[PDB]
């Protein structure tokens, strides 16, 4: 249940960033990893998420062309690429883990979903970008 | 999804608060989550879906839901609960939404 | 066809059992033709559907979706990805976070 | 967990298992009462019985 963030640089207009969320302490491939934006002193906004093994995303309607969440199951690291941020929506970005497995491989890679809609647990620390 | 911006009450007095919305956000699906975010730290998951709790949470922070409004009661309010309480839920078009955050001053 | 002179016959098209027999025969023939065919049981999976990126006229907005669904393969230990274009009438929204629609 | 007599001890079991759904890639946890005569012991890490 260890989520270690990397990348906390505030950039000038025109910039794009790639942030990473290293994970350990649990079976990486079967738990969902999601991203939440703090917003500059405002409420939370959902950005999207991924299931590492399958590699499936559900980017929100406002981020459906900007954010690019990926995952690497060999290094157990989740990544998020943010294009065309400019200077708007400067915020602390957080990485979260699912409460339970989303998929559930018995053996081999027969994933089988488990209808878990509580994908915001072990809420790791954030990075200010 | 919206919620009151702040609530106070007093130390030792149990405090209740709620978030509201339509049938596609709170009314159906029965997946309403609440988070307690202390300043300069990650939000902690508290209620799971309606009326549950991730272990390690003192006095359960049990909540309830009625109609399109979901709410929680903090029994035995202490100074340690001076935190921003966020409401979140599954919304249609297969998305998640969050409220604006309720500031509890105790 | 033999014409019957000086014969009057009382007809009733709503008491004619030839329609009931034709109905039953067409149902049975249709079911027998459909039975020895490919079943789509493995395709009842969640789909990620988005809007069609071609030039859509005002009346066709929302009528077609570009859906993606992992499926099965000749072997049983592998899978595949199958982008396909569906009509909105053929799919229904589902409650999920990763997939959007199911086949009706 | 209900109240039973001595004669019915072990006769009825509360058995949980992962059943399929209409969707091919979405299982569902279930819990069902079975009569002991309808199940047979089968030892595994997470299971105790299977259907006879
Ligand atoms: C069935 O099972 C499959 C088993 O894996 C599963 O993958 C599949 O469905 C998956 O569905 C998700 C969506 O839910 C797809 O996610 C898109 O991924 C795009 C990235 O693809 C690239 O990376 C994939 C994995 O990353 C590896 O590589 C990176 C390298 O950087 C590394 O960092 C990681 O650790 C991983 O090693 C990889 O699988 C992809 O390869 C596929 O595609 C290539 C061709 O590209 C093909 O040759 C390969 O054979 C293979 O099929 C590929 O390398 C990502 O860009 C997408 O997001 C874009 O599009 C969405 C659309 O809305 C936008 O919202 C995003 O913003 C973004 O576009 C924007 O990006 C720019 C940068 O920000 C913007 O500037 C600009 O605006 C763009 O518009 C998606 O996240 C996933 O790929 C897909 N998997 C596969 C294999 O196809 C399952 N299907 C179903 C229906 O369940
Ligand atoms: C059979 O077992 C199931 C659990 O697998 C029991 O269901 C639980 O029952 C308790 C009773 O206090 C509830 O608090 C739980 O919420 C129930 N869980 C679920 C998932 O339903 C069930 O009651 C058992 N039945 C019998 C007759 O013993
Ligand atoms: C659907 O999206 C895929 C993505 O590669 C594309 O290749 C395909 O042509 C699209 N189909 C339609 C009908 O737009
Ligand atoms: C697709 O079209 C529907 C039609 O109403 C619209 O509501 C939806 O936002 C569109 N989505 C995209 C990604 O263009």
């Amino acid at each position: 249940v260890q989520l270690v963030q990397s990348g906390a640089e505030v950039k000038k207009p025109g910039a794009s960033v790639k942030l990473s969320c290293k994970a350990s302490g649990y079976t990486f491939s079967i738990y969902a990893i999601t991203w939440v934006r703090q917003a500059p002193g405002q409420g939370l906004e959902w950005m999207g998420g991924i299931i590492p093994l399958v590699g499936i995303t559900n980017y929100a309607q406002k981020f459906q062309g900007r954010v690019t969440i990926t995952a690497d199951t060999s290094t157990t690291t989740a990544y998020m690429e943010l294009s065309s941020l400019r200077s708007e929506d400067t915020a602390v970005y957080y990485c979260s883990r699912g409460l339970g497995p989303s998929i559930e491989t018995e053996d081999d890679y027969d994933y089988s979903y488990t209808s878990e809609y509580n994908l915001l647990h072990v809420w790791g620390r954030g990075v200010l970008v | 999804l919206t919620q009151p911006r702040s609530v106070s009450e007093s130390p030792g007095q149990s405090v209740t608060f709620s978030c509201t919305g339509t049938s596609s956000d709170i009314g159906g699906y029965n997946y309403v989550s609440w988070f307690q975010q202390h300043p300069e730290t990650a939000p902690k998951l508290m209620i799971y879906e309606v009326s549950k709790r991730p272990s390690g949470v003192s006095d359960r922070f049990s909540g309830s839901k009625s109609g399109n409004t979901a709410s929680l009661t903090i029994s035995g309010l202490q100074a340690e609960d001076e935190a921003d309480y966020y409401c979140s839920s599954y919304a249609d078009s297969n998305t998640l939404v969050f409220g604006g955050g309720t500031r509890l001053t105790v | 066809e033999i014409h019957l002179e000086n014969v009057t016959e009382e007809f009733n098209m709503w008491k004619n059992n030839m329609v009931e027999q034709m109905h039953e025969d067409i149902i049975s023939l249709w079911d027998q033709s459909l039975k020895p065919c490919v079943k789509l049981t493995p395709l009842c999976v969640g789909l990620q559907c988005t809007n069609v990126t071609n030039n859509i006229t005002d009346d066709m907005r929302g009528e077609l979706k570009n859906c993606s669904f992992n499926a099965t393969t000749e072997l049983r230990n592998k899978r595949q990805k199958v982008y396909s274009l569906f009509y909105r009438l053929d799919i229904v929204p589902m409650v999920d976070l990763w997939t959007n629609y199911r086949l009706i």
